[PDB]
């Protein structure tokens, strides 16, 4: 583990800062899209049972 | 060493990248907790 | 505007170009044709000259032997009346053999024993005016690349009028002879393979083709846009890169991330032409001996809705 | 052989759609790296190796033999502009803009650029010059269309710059290049036959006013125009469409 | 010279409205020529069904 | 990072809107103004494209589809699970084109080169504004619009042919399929042609245009030349566009019934309506 | 807040006004758009 | 967490400051747009009903 | 600092005016939302 | 040291100011969610 | 085996590194939506059914 | 057996290690495609059956 | 057949080899994708009846 | 040589160590097969 520091000399770190921030937003956009996809865990539609907001 | 960053200067830059990754990560965990707690997966 | 050069602002005529000698028997060769002024404003003002060795002596007369047995059943169909001739010229058809008849051939003349020798005629003219093709280049010393795109034309023309046809048995699988005939056979070949849109290699086969106007649009204008600089002598830009080619991969880059060179452009110009066809011919040649129904399997494969 | 499957859904049509894809992704890749062979290895701002090269790596080198002893050109090779370049960062950080340090018409950069390109004419197939001033152009004349020689041309400030005093033309391809224009001071310059608008009574020039005409590059032959003079004279009357004052 | 300041900034501002607002009047006038003609044309006899399934 | 003769090109100005505010790159992408719109409309429209296809039900790309609003809406906008994504998309779609035009517009200025692929992309927009807004509106309702979905547009493209019988009888539409199919021969005998003159036999020198004009007159006896292979192509693909805008534009507003039967005006010409015999009498 | 000013040190005040004009009206082009768009507050069907 | 500011000394805030506002106003309008198409958020659609502003 | 060549009390001078026009802007849109909402209540 | 040329005290003094700004729009952003989860409770 | 450093003399790091991050990712993405494909695996349906959180 | 090694002076071991990792790769992944497409070999499905996770 | 060595005097083997390879890989998955398609010859359908693991 | 440029030393070296990969890979490769084959035979 103690060398890892080393990928900066092989990678660029504002490459790699831009490449990193667009992964992880698209993955937990994705992450969220599935879950709302979900019944079980779209968070509008559980409240919206929970507080009889359907009829 | 492609980059031209120093050994001196990747380890510097590593530590605080680092940082950023136990930050990001310790606020995820506590994400992860609260809708665990809430609403278990398992 | 300023001048967008689509049209020629000024001709210029000289000595007539009688071309690169190489390894060509020049005694083939025709004498040069008139200059058409009306096609110098667009491109080039010669005609001529042609070569006329012995694979064009067959081809072309072949092709003119095919041409003229449809043109005669047409003149029969039309009761030999010029004025019904031209009143049904879409309509008329010389029709392939019945399905009874199988890939026999005893099928009566009328009933598609003329579509059979016009057919033969077809075959000779056709693949002798692919050897013209090769050998043209050879004897200039040039590659090869005209006659094997060419080859992918030649594969969907084939299974079309051949392969498919001795694949399923019969040759009333073939096209029809016939302006509004062949349009109707595409239609009807469609429906009996239920949809083709959802035979994967027909959308590829669009993809490519509508790939070809994309990819042609963007190739010409670039050249025209390039070409106050000398852009459309491309070889000498691929023997000595100018800024003519240097502004038009950057413009690219700049656009889109990504360029071409000018050589790998007809690269891509060319595979992309080529697979048209290439797909073309695998989606017919499995349509009706894998997959009589298209929408079925489609919904199978994942990309139509179950009913 | 309709629902015969191998396994599953896996038809003949299923074999032969992903054998596509594999062939198109190979195809792909080597389209992309067949178009590698001029401008790589990228480069840093400073004209240094950038870290980042991509994920295709070049292409082994091919070489063409260049026709009428020109010799042979080799690629991918080593790659050097040649020429200097007048541009100064606007910018420590990369992306940003490289500013003209001088006149970017004369420096030629920007729009202006142009490449050094081989300092001989470009030959035809049978090894003569390719263009050439249709007075020197043996049996050659305007076919059709306004003849220009002998019009004024004017300059995108609407004021005359001097007149046509002959076309030179393309020989083996039978078009005219070039527009060779009398400045008032009796020397001559090519303007490209793209950059002009031939109008009945005036050639008109959008892309310069009337005062940058003695700045145009000229041929240090008469009778012939290199394919770098080529370059350098087309390059500066684009670079007035952004350089040229209002 | 503060009222030359505080028009200049309200000038800027409205240039770049004015060409938004012209381009968007522009594409509804586009818009209005096509319903104009429709309206003119038999189509109001003649309306065909619906290519898609939502109807 | 930079091809090595590209820095001499990255210079100020060209811009349209502005000025220096976005006057820069990201990576190989030049941005301006026009780049930071055009990325605004694609990631708002793919990422509705997702959020519809949760509402839809589906994670299958190929099964992804956003259909336009049905008839009863009209004009009006509708819910957006009901057709209302469809508006936004479309208007993001719309946003994303022409601004991916007039950014190319700008790069052309900076470059110093003609205008023609801005102009030749604008063929693209103006048909898929055909089918998209001019007939929808003309038409009456956005439902007669295509859905945003894999195979579902050609569900679209199919019935709507069908509506008129065989599309093929439709005459402009035959127009723009024989400039289609003649494109797709021109561009592979012009790709041909140029790698065979640059990649000769073996050992050869280079061809020369000369000899490329040679083999097309040997061949066919004309050769159009370096230029006008360049002119036909881009007039080819423009033409194509161009007729099947008009082969769309005309078809459920001034044309109703089967385009097969548009032909009958040529077979009952008076002068021959009535000769008996031949395939119509 | 009291450093907020130094946005016109980045960028160019001139060219952040022109391209703000075009934002405010677009954005509120937008949420008209969205109330015609809807039955209850469409004031033109009202 | 203290050397978080060399940020600066990666990206030039010219890029950074657009590309966040590209970026902020596009997870925004997502946003609003998610709960437009959710009956149980609509405010648009729960306001008409709480008054019974349809039909 | 500087990319745009203001000086820093011009940028301040500049600040200040935007920020008297935003906050008048917001507002007269303060005043338009408010007789809305009581024209037509959203909550 | 950086590829911006940015003296560190420079990048410091930006920092600050930016995020001054982050919790600035993060503060609204935490009242207009305390309002909204008010009206509706999500969850 | 020892020998098997000797592969970064072969090929150059900064391909394999993106190469090996992008195969590494896209393979986990299958692996799960495979298992997400599947009824027994698909861990949001399996802990819909456990807490009775359908219907 | 022994003069094998050879083939390095007429391959480039970069080629042909780029092409053997592709094509074990798709082999590998063909060869679990075809399992899972088998009921009797799909290893989820058996475990399904087995511990009787469905319904 | 002592003088077959020669076919390497006018067939480079890098095109040989290549081909060949080519040739054989494609000749093997077409016999075996044939003998999955038989159904008297698929093991896996054979190994399936053998031991009951269906229905 | 041949047409890499790589010397006959080279070349037996590369393949000693593709060799030792080969075997590696194969050795676990047979346990795999050989696993699956005793939980679930396919002849
Ligand atoms: C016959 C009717 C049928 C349909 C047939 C349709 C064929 C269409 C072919 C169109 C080719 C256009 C491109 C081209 O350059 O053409 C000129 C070229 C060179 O001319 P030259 O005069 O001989 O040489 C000049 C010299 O200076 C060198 O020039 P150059 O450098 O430009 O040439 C190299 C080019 C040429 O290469 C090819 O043409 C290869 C064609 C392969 C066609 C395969 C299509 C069908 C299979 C896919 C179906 C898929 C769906 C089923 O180099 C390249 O273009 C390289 C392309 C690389 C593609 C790589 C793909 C790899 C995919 C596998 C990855 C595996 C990873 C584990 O000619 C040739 O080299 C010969 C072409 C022979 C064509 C195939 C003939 C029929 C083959 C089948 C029957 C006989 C064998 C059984
Ligand atoms: C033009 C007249 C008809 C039409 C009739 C057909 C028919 C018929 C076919 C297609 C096919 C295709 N059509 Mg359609 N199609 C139309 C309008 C469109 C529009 C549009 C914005 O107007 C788009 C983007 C597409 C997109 C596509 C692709 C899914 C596919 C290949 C096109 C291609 O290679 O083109 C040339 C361009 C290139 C080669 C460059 C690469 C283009 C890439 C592949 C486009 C990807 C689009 C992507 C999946 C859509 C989502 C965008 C993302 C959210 C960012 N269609 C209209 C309604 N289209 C074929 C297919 O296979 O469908 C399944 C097919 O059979
Ligand atoms: C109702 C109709 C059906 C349909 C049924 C078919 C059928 C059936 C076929 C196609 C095929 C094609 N379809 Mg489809 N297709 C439909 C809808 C579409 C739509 C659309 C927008 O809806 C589009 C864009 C397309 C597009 C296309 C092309 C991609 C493709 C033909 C390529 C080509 O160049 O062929 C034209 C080129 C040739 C046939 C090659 C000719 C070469 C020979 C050698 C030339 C000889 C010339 C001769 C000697 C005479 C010369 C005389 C001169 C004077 C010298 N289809 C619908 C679903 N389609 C074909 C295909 O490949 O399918 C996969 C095909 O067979
Ligand atoms: C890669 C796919 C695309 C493709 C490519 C392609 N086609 C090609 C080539 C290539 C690369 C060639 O090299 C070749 C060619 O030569 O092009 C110039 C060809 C070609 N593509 C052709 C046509 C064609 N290509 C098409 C399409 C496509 N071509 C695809 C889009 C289509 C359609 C329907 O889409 C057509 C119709 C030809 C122009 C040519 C092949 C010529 C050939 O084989 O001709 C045989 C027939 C004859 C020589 C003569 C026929 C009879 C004539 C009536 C002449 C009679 C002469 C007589 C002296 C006069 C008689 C008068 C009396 C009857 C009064
Ligand atoms: C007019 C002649 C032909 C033409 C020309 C042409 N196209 C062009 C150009 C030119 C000259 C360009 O300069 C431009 C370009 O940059 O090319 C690389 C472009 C281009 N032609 C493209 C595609 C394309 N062109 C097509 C057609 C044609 N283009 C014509 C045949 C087709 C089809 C179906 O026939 C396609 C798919 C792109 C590669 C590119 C334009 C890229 C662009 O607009 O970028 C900005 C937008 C995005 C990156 C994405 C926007 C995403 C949306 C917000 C959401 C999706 C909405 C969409 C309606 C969904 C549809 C779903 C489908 C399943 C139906
Ligand atoms: C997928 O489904 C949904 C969308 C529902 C769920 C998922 C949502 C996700 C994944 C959301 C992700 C959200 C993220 C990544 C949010 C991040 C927000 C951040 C980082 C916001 C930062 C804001 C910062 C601001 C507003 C800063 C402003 C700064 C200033 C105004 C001052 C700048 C400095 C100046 C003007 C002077 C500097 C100059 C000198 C000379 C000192
Ligand atoms: C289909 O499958 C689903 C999606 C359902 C499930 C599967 C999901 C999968 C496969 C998920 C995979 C997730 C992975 C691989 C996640 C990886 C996450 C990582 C590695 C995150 C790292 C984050 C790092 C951060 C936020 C670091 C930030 C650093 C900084 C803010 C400081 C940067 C350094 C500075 C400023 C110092 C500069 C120094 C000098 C001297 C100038
Ligand atoms: C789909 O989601 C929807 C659309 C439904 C909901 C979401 C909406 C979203 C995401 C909205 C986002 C809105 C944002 C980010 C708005 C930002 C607005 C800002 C910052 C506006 C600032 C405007 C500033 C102006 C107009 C300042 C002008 C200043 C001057 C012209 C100086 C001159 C002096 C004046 C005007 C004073 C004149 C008066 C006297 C007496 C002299
Ligand atoms: C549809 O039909 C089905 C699929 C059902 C049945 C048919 C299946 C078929 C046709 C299967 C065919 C299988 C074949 C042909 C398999 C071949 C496998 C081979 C040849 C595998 C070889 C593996 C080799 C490996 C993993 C080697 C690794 C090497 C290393 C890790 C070391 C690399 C060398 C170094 C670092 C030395 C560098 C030296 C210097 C001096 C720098
Ligand atoms: C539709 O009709 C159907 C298809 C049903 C029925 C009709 C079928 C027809 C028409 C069939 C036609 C069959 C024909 C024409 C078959 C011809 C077969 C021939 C001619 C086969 C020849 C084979 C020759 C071989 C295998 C020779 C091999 C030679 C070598 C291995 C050695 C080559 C020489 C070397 C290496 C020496 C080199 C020397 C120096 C000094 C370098
Ligand atoms: C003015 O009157 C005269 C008589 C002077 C001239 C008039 C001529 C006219 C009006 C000509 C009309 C020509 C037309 C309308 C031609 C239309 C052609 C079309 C639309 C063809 C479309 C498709 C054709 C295909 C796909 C054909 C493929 C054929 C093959 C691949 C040939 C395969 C070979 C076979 C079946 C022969 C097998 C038999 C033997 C003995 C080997
Ligand atoms: C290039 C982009 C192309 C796509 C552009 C889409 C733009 C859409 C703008 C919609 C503008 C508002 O449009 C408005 O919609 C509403 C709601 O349907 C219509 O309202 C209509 O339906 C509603 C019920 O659904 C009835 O109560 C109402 O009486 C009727 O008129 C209005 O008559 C119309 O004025
Ligand atoms: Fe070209």
């Amino acid at each position: 583990m103690s060398k890892f520091y080393k990928i900066w000399m092989i990678f660029d770190p504002r490459r790699v800062f831009v490449a990193q921030g667009v992964f992880l937003f698209l993955l937990a956009v994705m992450i969220h899209l599935i879950l709302l996809s979900t019944p079980s865990y779209n968070w509008l539609e559980i409240s919206a049972a929970k507080y009889n907001r359907v009829a | 060493g492609y980059t031209g960053l120093t050994d001196e200067q990747a380890q510097e830059l590593h530590s605080v990248y680092m940082s950023g990754l136990w930050l990001f990560s310790a606020v995820a965990i506590v994400a992860h907790l609260a809708v665990y707690i809430w609403r278990p997966w398992f | 505007a300023e001048y967008q050069n689509i049209f020629s602002q000024v001709q210029v005529r000289g000595p007539a170009d009688l071309g690169m000698t190489e390894d060509v028997n020049l005694a083939n060769r025709s004498g040069v044709g008139p200059f058409s002024t009306l096609l110098g404003w667009f491109g080039n003002a010669q005609l001529g000259p042609i070569y006329l060795g012995s694979l064009g002596v067959l081809s072309l007369f072949s092709g003119l032997m095919w041409f003229f047995t449809i043109g005669i059943w047409f003149w029969y169909q039309a009761g030999w009346n010029p004025a019904v001739f031209l009143r049904d010229l879409f309509f008329f058809s010389l029709e392939p053999p019945a399905p009874e008849y199988g890939l026999s051939f005893a099928a009566p003349l009328k009933e598609g024993g003329l579509w059979l020798i016009a057919s033969f005629f077809m075959f000779v003219a056709v693949w002798s005016w692919w050897g013209r093709t090769y050998l043209r280049a050879q004897a200039l010393g040039m590659g090869k690349h005209t006659a094997w795109a060419f080859l992918s034309a030649i594969w969907l023309w084939m299974v079309l009028g051949f392969i498919r046809p001795i694949l399923m048995g019969s040759w009333s699988e073939a096209v029809p002879y016939g302006i509004f005939s062949h349009l109707d056979w595409t239609n009807n070949f469609s429906l009996v393979h239920g949809n083709l849109f959802y035979n994967p290699f027909h959308g590829l086969s669009i993809a490519f083709l509508y790939g070809s106007a994309l990819l042609f649009a963007m190739h010409g204008a670039t050249i025209l846009a390039v070409s106050r600089f000398g852009g459309e002598r491309e070889l000498e830009q691929i023997a000595d890169r100018g800024t003519a080619a240097e502004r038009a991969a950057l413009f690219w880059r700049w656009t889109m991330g990504f360029n071409a060179t000018m050589e790998g452009i007809h690269r891509w110009a060319i595979w992309m032409a080529v697979l048209v066809t290439l797909t073309g011919g695998i989606g017919i040649l499995l349509s009706g001996t894998v997959v009589d129904n298209w929408y079925v399997w489609g919904q199978n494969h994942g990309m139509a809705p179950l009913n | 052989m309709v629902g015969v499957t191998a396994f599953g859904n896996f038809d003949l049509a299923s074999l032969a759609i992903y054998s596509f894809w594999i062939f198109l992704a190979g195809l792909i890749y080597y389209l992309q790296t067949e178009n590698m062979r001029e401008g790589y290895p990228l480069e840093n701002e400073d004209g240094t190796p950038a870290a980042n090269q991509g994920p295709f790596p070049l292409p082994k080198p091919k070489t063409f033999i260049l026709p009428h002893g020109r010799g042979t050109l080799t690629v991918p090779g080593p790659e050097s502009e040649d020429r200097p370049i007048a541009l100064a960062r606007t910018a420590v950080s990369e992306g940003f803009p490289h500013a003209p340090t001088g006149d970017p018409m004369k420096d030629g950069v920007g729009p202006a650029s142009w490449v050094a390109r081989r300092d001989l004419p470009e030959l035809d197939g049978h090894g003569h010059n390719k263009i050439k001033p249709m007075k020197a152009a043996a049996g050659f004349h305007v076919s059709a269309g306004k003849n220009p020689i002998g019009l004024p041309v004017r300059g995108c400030d609407l004021e005359i710059a001097g007149k046509v005093v002959d076309i030179w033309v393309d020989i083996p391809e039978q078009m005219a290049r070039f527009l060779e224009v009398e400045l008032k001071d009796g020397s001559t310059r090519l303007l490209p036959m793209q950059m002009v608008k031939v109008q009945s009574n005036r050639v008109h020039v959008n892309a310069l006013s009337s005062d940058l005409f003695a700045g145009i590059p000229t041929i240090k032959s008469p009778t012939e125009v290199t394919l770098l003079e080529e370059d350098k004279i087309c390059g500066y009357v684009a670079g007035g469409l952004m350089y040229a004052a209002p | 010279p503060k009222t030359n300041l505080r028009l200049w900034v309200a000038f800027q501002m409205m240039k770049g409205a004015g060409w938004a607002g012209g381009v968007f009047f522009g594409t509804l006038l586009l818009i209005g020529f096509f319903r104009v003609v429709g309206l003119m044309l038999p189509i109001q006899e003649n309306q065909a069904p619906a290519p898609n399934i939502t109807g | 990072a930079l091809l090595s003769f590209e820095r001499k090109y990255r210079v100020p100005g060209g811009t349209l809107v502005g000025g220096n505010l976005f006057d820069f790159w990201v990576g190989p992408f030049y941005v301006g103004f026009f780049g930071v719109a055009t990325f605004f409309f694609a990631a708002l429209g793919i990422i509705l494209i997702a959020w519809s296809a949760v509402l839809q039900g589906t994670w299958n790309p190929q099964l992804i589809s956003v259909y336009p609003p049905a008839l009863e809406y009209g004009l009006g906008g509708a819910p957006l699970a009901k057709g209302g994504l469809w508006q936004i998309i479309t208007i993001c779609a719309t946003g994303a084109f022409v601004s991916w035009a007039l950014r190319e517009v700008e790069i052309c200025r900076k470059l110093g080169i003609g205008y023609h692929i801005p102009f030749a992309f604008a063929f693209a927009i103006l048909a898929y504004l055909t089918l998209v807004l001019f007939r929808p509106v003309m038409m009456g309702a956005w439902g007669y619009a295509f859905p945003y979905g894999i195979w579902t547009h050609l569900d679209w493209v199919s019935n709507t042919g069908y509506t008129y019988g065989n599309f093929h009888y439709n005459p402009a539409h035959m127009i723009a399929i024989s400039f289609f199919f003649t494109n797709a021969l021109a561009l592979a005998l012009h790709g041909a042609l140029v790698l065979s003159a640059a990649n000769p036999e073996k050992g050869k020198e280079m061809r020369t245009p000369d000899h490329e004009d040679t083999f097309f007159r040997d061949l066919v006896g004309y050769s159009i030349g370096t230029l006008g292979i360049h002119r036909l192509g881009l007039l080819l693909s423009l033409s194509a566009v161009f007729f099947s805008a008009l082969c769309m534009i005309i078809t459920g507003t001034i044309w109703f019934d089967q385009w097969v039967d548009w032909w009958q005006w040529w077979v009952k010409l008076p002068w021959w309506a009535n000769i008996p015999g031949g395939i119509n009498g």
